[PDB]
Order: structure tokens, then sequence, then C-alpha cells
RNA sequence: UGUUUAUAGCCCUUGUUGUAAUACGUCCACUGGGGACUGAGGACUGCGGCUUGCCAAGGAUGCUGACAUAAUGGU
RNA sequence: CUGCCGAAGUUUCCGGAUAGCAGAAACUCAGAUCAGUUUUAUGAGUAUGUAAAAUGAGAGUUUCUAGUGGGCCAUUUUUGGUAAGCAGAACUGGCGAUGCGGGAUGAACCGAACGUGAGGUUAAGGUGCCGGAAUGUACGCUCAUCAGACGAAAAGGUGUUAGUUCAU
RNA sequence: GCAGAUCUUGGUGGAAGUAGC
RNA sequence: GCGAAACCACAGCCUGGGGAACGGGCCAGGCUCAUACCGAAGCAGAAUUCGGUAAGC
RNA sequence: AUGUAUAAAAAUAGAGGUAGGCUACUCUCCUGUAUCGUAGAAGAUGGGCGAUGGUUGAUGAAACGGAAGUGUUUUAUUGACUUGUCCAUGAAAUUCCAUGAAUCCAUUGCAUACGACUUUA
């Protein structure tokens, strides 16, 4: 439906292939799109399934930082070998947590890639940033503190919205207006 | 602010195309918004243009506008096939469009 | 089946809360945590019953239900009774001495047939060792949660064991005597 | 959980020629399909898959396999009608259902309406 | 969409027999014309008689009596397999005969990956008595305590702002 | 649990209004819109419909503009 | 340079003379004949040939005059085979003179056979992204820790899924 | 009436400012 | 400082598949004796053996 | 460019808000078809009434924001605008779409295909 000029996608819980087949259709389409917390990115699979994958893929260069895997999927998905998928590639950022220029812009979802709405219940999953953490990624610890750092801060903002925004929802039911014609639906 | 925007923001995504053989004379065209072919009737016959910037200038004015009308749906998705009076540049995938009210039916 | 429904009566315990997946039950010996969102089981608590419902589930999740009430009976039994598991220590020619630290929280092994390398064994958190005068080398080990007291055992047993060495001919060694319930 | 398929629990159509409409399950054919009523006179007792249907929070006591008319009467009986429409679900299916009719006219009036609502901004005044 | 046709058919009369046997078959079939296909394919299977030698009497569509009320149908079929020779009794929850064949014909190409021409339907009886249920799963939906949690539906409108409820 | 309309009802059969409705199939020389691509031919002949004339009937004409002194094109 | 016709690639006797295939001319005919046709029935042994109804096309010549006078693959039939494969003939078309859509790609596979174009609709194959087109609907099966997707292969499985049957 | 004939005649290149003297 | 000649369709990264070579052009992509470990074996212990795991040597 | 408009987290197989004293509450979810914003010769000139508020610009600012803080607020004063409710004029014949250091250098050996290298200078 509508689009934006810049989107911003929160990939917790976000399948790897569904997302980037999604992001890389939009990237064909002009549109500008980031992707943060690429670090919990869900695979289906056992976890044991996707470190063979992995490791026969270690078995070029090869990345091991979650953002870096997403961007190899969305790659994929691309005409690279021609300037109209060399364009689309550059118009994509996918970043681990949620870096602070993005850190208080909205982030959307992609329900069709989505987890809980595409995985059969029971079924083993396993995250990119936990994979990653035993094929040479060292940052997880820390990306984990800062996640944490940042979730007391945006929650504090949200209770400070929250708490003003109690203040306009009390005083519009004040008005007369509100009741006098709320017979459009409003 | 508001501007005035009395049309519909659309992007080129394509030609009509095969696997392999492409035809430029017809463009495929998704009228953000749209989501069915039901609803692709509607913008049917409407104009659609494509308009753009050069360095140089002509009569004072950077804007050229290439027009054009919707033929038909294409997909299930409420993309559209779009003839414009010259075809659009190949360059042009995934550039923005726009979709007058123009001609009216309602 | 449409929902196959395991029912257990709730025992005396204060709380018996599994809000979020968690049962977090606090009884008169204690507060045991537990974590169960890795089973795909509904637990519906309703008066002193709580019962564990899978539903349109495969012989799996039947079996991951009745691993999870015989998970759950047994912590509400050693949050209430506890568990007790006594060991005696054999010896054949050189006798083992064992010392007790941090509240029997470490567990050093000596002179284990004339080792002079000294084996220390952690146990899990929530369970006391202590020596009973009662029977000389028996060591009873008191705690709520029964699977660290029975891992407890396991690395201990597994600590005292005879490398390089006839089974038959030497028997020395340390291995659980009895478990049951404290109370 | 709130919501069970059990026999008298009104669900609200979500899919087809009949979607926004509401109706009560009186049989339960299967795990997929189960078979609904409505008092209302054009909606007509039928069977449908649960893909199509969302439940509602409302549950009516019904016998087993009841005809449509009895359905109705013990839909008027147990006052179901209104009862859901006190929900704020129904109100806000009702507003978007009024909203959608709204036309160009009503809409600037909207916002003239909305834009003195604004201005109040009482708050700490 | 399958429909339930009842086929009745004869050979043509001739000098040695005057009047000829009228055989009735019931069958399920999309159009008239495979019901009339498969049914000249039954009678020389079974009573080895001609089509050539014989004709289409009679052909009709029928209908569920009651739709509108839950039973539970027993179907029994002949496969034709790399062995060639099975047979097998299914039973199915459903309100329309129809409907259980149509739901019949998914699991054998679901399980058994057969097709509709092995496949010969013998015989297709309501079961309306709870005990003659063969099968726990109608059994289990035969009880009067009928209520479980919903199966997963798992639902352009892309990029949704907010998280889904994905719940009741 | 067993029970038989009660202090809920359900199923079967006839009756039932009835000549029900609906779905499906099929048909209308029944009708109302929206979109796109083409305008070949060059007096009159013909076949038809209305009422000499008229017409949607042997293939596009009307009404307008702007630009032309740029647009349209070409290289 | 353009346009229009256009093979054969092999019977048979034997480097050949024939023939066939493809054209030219002159003849007589549409009330005459003909057919990689289907029948009917006679017989003969489900087929067989012959004779006489449907369907289609106007047909039959005579004369002389270019080229070909290799095969490959595929289908079917085949006889023996024989580590097993295979080999051997024969039967029939396609390519060989032929581009096009699909098949990742590819000469033998699936569609389709070609003037220059506009519009429409399809075939085969497809609709997550690369890629035009439903991240369509309704059922199920499958968890792999090598699936699947496009011979050790038989079987074994505290491997499942549906289970059936028989015992209690 | 030419693109071919390890074509004929003429002109001219890269190799190369190389091998080298 | 003076100064050639041979040669010269054009080119110049791989990996596979592409049946006829196909790579240089085409299609999809990049640019286990010992021992360490334990297990089993009378392996009395020493002496060790075997079994695997294991490419460190 | 054409509103280049929108910051919870979290489960989903339950969460959040709301409220009482973590135990008992309640309500909402069932997406954004939401919310904010939007009227004027793209937005004129005055008269007002009514807010006497709101919308903001301008500078003078302090606080917060490491991560990639580079932006969130708080404002202080002033400048205007105000279609909040109204009026009086005005905007058109374009009279149907086109819009100063460093390097070289010298020194340098500390270096060794060649520079490089290495201080000094």
């Amino acid at each position: 439906s509508e689009f934006q000029k810049v989107v911003v996608i929160d990939a917790k819980g976000h399948l790897l292939g569904r997302l980037a087949s999604v992001v890389a259709k939009q990237l064909l389409g002009g549109q500008k799109v980031v992707v943060v917390r690429c670090e919990e990115l869900n695979i289906s699979g056992h976890f044991f399934r996707n470190k063979l994958k992995y490791l026969a893929y270690l078995r070029a260069f090869h990345f091991r930082a979650p953002s870096r895997i997403f961007q190899k999927a969305v790659r994929g998905m691309l005409p690279h070998k021609t300037a109209r998928g060399q364009a689309a590639l550059e118009h994509l950022q996918a970043v681990e947590g949620i870096p602070p220029p993005f850190d208080k812009q909205k982030r959307v979802v992609v329900p069709a890639a989505l987890r809980v709405l595409r995985l059969k219940p029971g079924r083993k999953y396993c995250t990119v940033g936990r994979l990653s953490s035993e094929v040479g990624w060292k940052y997880n610890d820390i990306v984990a503190k800062l996640e944490e750092r940042r979730k007391v801060k945006s929650a504090a903002f949200y209770q400070a919205k929250l708490a003003k925004q109690k203040k306009i929802a009390s005083a519009k039911e004040a008005s007369p207006v509100n009741q006098k014609l709320s017979q459009f639906g409003y | 602010a508001q501007g005035h925007r009395l049309y519909v923001k659309a992007k080129h995504l394509s030609f009509q195309r095969s696997k392999h053989v492409i035809h430029p004379g017809t463009s495929i065209v998704k009228i953000e918004g749209c989501d069915s072919k039901e609803e692709a009737q509607f913008y049917l016959g409407k104009r659609v243009c494509y308009v753009y910037k050069s360095s140089k200038a002509v009569r004072g004015s950077k804007i050229r506008v290439i027009w054009g009308t919707i033929a038909r749906p294409h997909g299930n998705s409420g993309a559209v096939r779009a003839r414009f009076v010259h075809n659009l540049p190949a360059k042009t995938f995934g550039s923005s469009l726009r979709v007058m009210l123009y001609p009216s039916n309602i | 089946d449409i929902y196959k429904d395991e029912t257990l009566t709730i025992p005396k315990g204060v709380t018996v809360d599994i809000k979020a997946r968690n049962v977090t039950v606090t009884g008169p010996r204690g507060t045991l945590k537990q974590n169960l969102r890795h089973v795909d089981i509904e637990m519906k608590k309703q008066g002193n019953t709580i019962k564990f419902i899978v539903w349109h589930g495969s012989r799996k999740h039947n079996a991951c239900i009745r691993s999870v009430y015989s998970i759950i009976n047994n912590m509400i039994i050693g949050v209430t009774q506890g568990f007790r598991y006594k060991m005696r220590l054999v010896y054949a020619h050189f006798p083992i001495n064992i010392n007790l630290t941090e509240n029997g929280t470490v567990v050093e092994i000596r002179n284990f047939l004339g080792e002079r390398i000294t084996r220390v064994i952690k146990c899990l958190p929530g369970v006391t060792v202590s020596i009973s005068s009662a029977v000389k080398d028996e060591i009873i080990l008191e705690g709520n949660s029964l699977e660290n007291v029975s891992q407890s055992a396991a690395n201990i047993k597994q600590i005292c064991n005879v490398r390089n060495k006839d089974i038959r001919k030497f028997l020395d060694g340390i291995y659980v005597s009895e478990r049951g319930n404290i109370e | 959980f709130k919501r069970y398929v059990e026999v008298g629990r009104v669900v609200l159509v979500t899919k087809g020629e009949y979607t926004g409409k509401l109706a009560v399950i009186v049989d339960i054919v299967d795990h997929k399909r189960a078979l609904i009523d409505s008092p209302c006179s054009e909606f007509p007792r039928q069977v449908i898959r649960y893909g199509s249907v969302v439940l509602t929070h409302i549950v009516m006591k019904l016998p087993r396999g009841a005809r449509s008319g009895i359905v109705a009467k013990k839909w008027k009986a147990q006052d179901v009608c209104n009862k859901w429409a006190s929900s704020a679900w129904a109100k806000k299916l009702e507003a978007k259902k009024v909203r959608s009719q709204l036309n160009d006219f009503d809409r600037f009036a909207v916002m003239r309406l909305k834009k003195q609502r604004r201005e109040q901004v009482n708050v700490a005044v | 969409a399958l429909k339930e046709y009842q086929v009745v058919g004869r050979k043509v009369p001739t000098e040695h027999e005057p009047v000829p046997k009228l055989f009735r078959m019931r069958l399920f079939a999309p159009n008239e014309s495979v019901a009339k296909s498969r049914y000249w394919y039954f009678l020389k299977m079974i009573n080895k008689v001609k089509k050539a030698t014989g004709e289409i009497v009679a052909i009709n569509e029928i209908s569920e009596p009651k739709p509108l009320k839950a039973k539970v149908f027993g179907i029994w079929i002949r496969y034709d397999s790399r062995s060639g020779t099975h047979n097998m009794y299914k039973e199915f929850r459903d309100t329309t005969r129809v409907g259980a064949v149509e739901a019949m014909y998914a699991d054998m190409a679901a399980r058994h990956r057969a097709r509709f021409r092995s496949i010969r339907i013998l015989k297709v009886v309501e079961v309306e008595k709870k005990e003659d249920v063969r099968r726990n799963y109608v059994k289990q939906l035969l009880n009067p305590h009928l209520k479980f949690p919903l199966p997963h539906r798992r639902t352009k409108k892309v990029f949704a702002p907010h998280r889904p409820s994905t719940f009741y």
C-alpha cells in the first residue's frame, strides 16, 4: 500500500528469507530500507542445522556479523551484476541493535515475514545473532548491554508520552464539541 | 504544511516483459494505495505523467513531463499497464509517477 | 485428541504462580523458580488444581506434558518436604578424607587410594552437604531441588572414579546409598 | 484463555459475502469447520470455517443443534444484540463503517469540527 | 467440485434377450461426462458388459437431504498400487456425503499418493450410531464437552506499524 | 449415569404455506456503465430500419484549443 | 539485390541404366475421378483383404529435365542375448533445408512451425526474490542434525505419520 | 560488381624503442 | 647514439554445469602408525593392546 | 520535494495500559480504514468580536542525548500570523487539458632488488 521515503524495520522475530525477499523487492522499488536489530533475526530449523549450513560456507570473505549475514541474503535476491541491482544494495542499511539516528524513529514490521505468523508452533528456530556468536562474532555481549540501556530510556520516554497523552485524552471528553457532533464516527 | 497534490503517487516497476524479452512500449505502474485488480479499474484511463528535471532550461523552466494513460490492470495485486507518449527510459525503474484524477467519471 | 489435560493437586505451598511460563513455587521450606517456556503446554490454575492441557498435539507433545507434570510434582515435593540423599564412602587400603567448606558448598576429597591430588566438587545452589555422625564416612545432602541434588551426587560419584584399575578387584569409591524426602 | 470453540459462542464473520455479520456457533462439525446461525433474516444457517470467523468474548447458553427459530428466540431472550454493541469492539467497527460512508462535505465539516476541538488545549491553564 | 450422480444403464435389446437387466450405480464425478465414463468402467470391470453393447438410460444428480446436520460417513475404497490390490475403510465427519468423498480423495492423495482413476468407491454409508464409529478422532468429536483452542490460521498492506496481536 | 418435555430442546415421518425462496445450470434478437487499440475506403449506386426525407444501414466525423515564430520528430 | 517454386538424402535391379521425389509444355476433363480417410458387408482366417456408404479435394495423363542416389537421433517392433549392460536387424517419423516460447544452461524433451506491425487471447511452463505473474484459497502428508524441491537403494530404525487387523 | 584464394602489387601498423649493436 | 624480425580474427580471473570441445566468449555463482582424548579388554600394575574421535604432528 | 508528518517494550501458544494493598482488579487489543495536521489571491487587504489564547519565526540561552549522542526538549524576550466565531473588499478575458605544514633535499643506517627504510637536519 502506502510507502515512505525511508523505512526503518525492526528485525526482531522476522524470518531471514521472508524478510530479505520483501526487502529486496522494496529496494528495487526505489525505497530506502534500514533494518535494525539484525542480530535478532530468526531462521526456521534447528540451531544445529544452521550451524552446519554456516560451517559449510566457512569451508571469498566469510562475514560473521549478523547485519552482514542479512545483507548477503538480500544481495542474492538482487541483480547485483547490473547497475540497477548495484544501486538497490546501496539503498539498504543493515545494522545490529538500534543506533541513535534510528532510535527515535518509528520502526515498522513485515507481517509476511514474522516468525509467529509463519512458523508452526513448537518448531525449532535459531536466532541469527545467537547463531553468529559461535562463528566469530564477539560483540553479542556488549550489543545486548546497550539494548537494555536503550530499552530503559525508551520506556521512560513512553511513560512521559503516555502521561502527556492522558492529559489530552481527559480533555478530549471535556470539550462538548466532541459529543455534540460525534455522529461522523469521530 | 499541506501542498496541493491533486494526483496519486505511483511507481514505475518494469516493462511488459517475459523472462528474456522486454516490451518498452508498455510500462508496469504500481499505483500505491491500490491493492487488487478490481480496485485498479478506477484508475483505468486516467492520465499518468513522469515529472523530472534537466539542467538545461527551456522557456525558463527546468521541469519536463512525459504524459501517458493507464490502459489495463496487470496481475492480481493492482499493478496497471500504462502507455506513454514517449516510452519511459529504462533508468526510471523505481522512479515515482503521478496519476491524475482526470478524465473523471465520479 | 482435541485436548489432553493432566490434572494435579496444588500442595500447601504459599505461592503456586506459573505466570509468564515461570513457576515460582514458594512454600514453607522455600521458594523455587523453574522455567517451562520450552514446552508448548497450556497451564490453567483453578483453586487447588493445576491442569496442563495440550491441544491438537502429537506423541512428543503429549510426552512432554507428562514430563512437565512430573517436573512440577517433583518441584512441589521439594518445596514442601525437600529431598535428602545419603552416600557412604567405601575404601579398601587408603582411607578417603572429606572436607566441607562454605557450609558444605565445596567438598574436597583427599587420599583417595593414595592420591596426592585433592578433588574439589562444588555442589549446586540450594543444596547443603553435611557429614552424618550416625554412620561413619556418610555424607547427607539436603535441598529443595531434587534435580540439583541428583546432579551433585552424580558429580561426586564421577569424581571418585577408579582409572586404569580393575573394578572387580578395586571396589573403593563413593556412591549414593539412599535418597528420599527430608520430612 | 478467554475464547474457545464451544456451542453458543458468538462469532464475527471476517471473510466471504457475510463479512462483518454476527453469528452464534450451533454445532461443531470438525476442528476446521463449524455450523453457525444468526437471528437476522438475511443471514442463513450455514457451515463456515474457522479461518473466515473470529470469536467474540460473548458466550450465550444454547442447546446443541438448535434450530434457527429456537436460536432466534434464545438470542432475543439473552439480549445478545446491544450487548456486543456495548463492547468497544463494535463501537470501533461501527465508527469505521460510518466513517467510510462520509462524503467530501461531511469530511470538510469534520475538519472544521476537529479544528475547533483542537484549540481547547485547556491542560495546565 | 464433486457431484453425486445416479447412473442407470442397460444393454441394448436383441433377439437373444427381449428385455435386458437394469443396473443402477451411485458414483461421484465433477460433470456427467465423467460419471458416465466411470460407470461404464465399473460394469465392464464387473459384469464384463461392453460399453458398445450398452447404453445409459438415466442420469440424475443427488443433493444432500440434510446438509445442515453434521453426520459421520463410512467409506470403502479399492486401491490400485504397485501391488495393485488393497482395500481400506475410513470415516469422516461432515454435513454432505459429497464432502466426505472430496475429503477422502484428499487424504489418499496426501498419504498414499493415489489418483482418482485408481480409487473405486464401493459404498458410502452414514454411520448414525456413535458406537459403530471405529475411529478415535470421530469419537472425540462426539463428546458433549467439545471446546478447543483455535488452530493457528497464519493470516498487499505491507509494513504494519505495530506488532500484531496474534491472539483471541 | 439411567431418563423422554417438563422448569431446554433435538431427530425421524406425515402434514404444512406452496404454485415458497435460494443456489446451480441454461437462455433473453433484456438492459446500464468503465477502459484500451484501430478510422482502412473516398460522388452516387446496395441491403435494411424509420417516415419525400431521416438513420448507429456497403470502413470518422464533429466541436474546440494551444503551439506554431515549439512541439513534433530525425541524426 | 529482391521475389516466387523447392527436393532428395533411396525402392529396384546393378560405376551406372531405371524408378521415386521436384518442375515445364501439350493434351481431357469438374455429368471425373481421386485419398498415409473412416465405414458397411461379402468372404476368408480381435484383426485381415476384397467389393460397395460417409467425408474431403476437380482429376487423369503424355512427353523431357535439374538435383538427390549419407546418416544421426527418437519411437515401436524385435532375436539372440549376457557378469550386467548390450548387440543385431527391421518398423515409423522428426531434425538433416527450421527460426520461435519453455526446459537454469544444452541439438534432439515439452509447446509451436516464420512477411512488416497495432490490439486482444492463449499453449508449454510458470507466479517468494533475482523474474512478467496470488507470500492465492481449501485440505493433508514432511522435520532432515544431508530431506525435499528437479548402486552399497534392498532394507533397518527407542524414526514417524495415518493407521488397519487380531488378541485380551 | 569481391572480405576471403597460407591470392597479386603497393602502403601501413601492434610486437617496439623491444631483441639487440 | 643507431636500431630489427618471427608472430598478429578478437580477446584475456576462476568455479561448476553446459550433452557436440565447450572455456576464451554461453547459463548460475564469486571476484589416522604413534600421540591428545577417553571407552572396552584381565589390563594384576608395569607392559599396555584394540576400538573409534582426532589432519595437531 | 509535494504532509519529503508519526520513537515504548513485550508476549503472541498472551501482553500491555488502569487502579487498589509482588497477592488479588478492571478495561483495551481482534493492527494504521489510526493519530497529529489540513479552510484564506498556497493562501490577499482591513474591520472586528472572541480568544486574550493558539500557531510559530528570530536571535540570547541552559539542560539532556556516545552511538554513529548532532538531535530532543526547556525556554527568556521580541517579531509577526491566526480560518476560533464572524463580516466587508480583494485576487479572474489565461473567457475547456497542456505547467602553513609536509615531501624532495642534505643529513641519515637504525636500513638493504629498487625506492622505501632511519633519525638528524
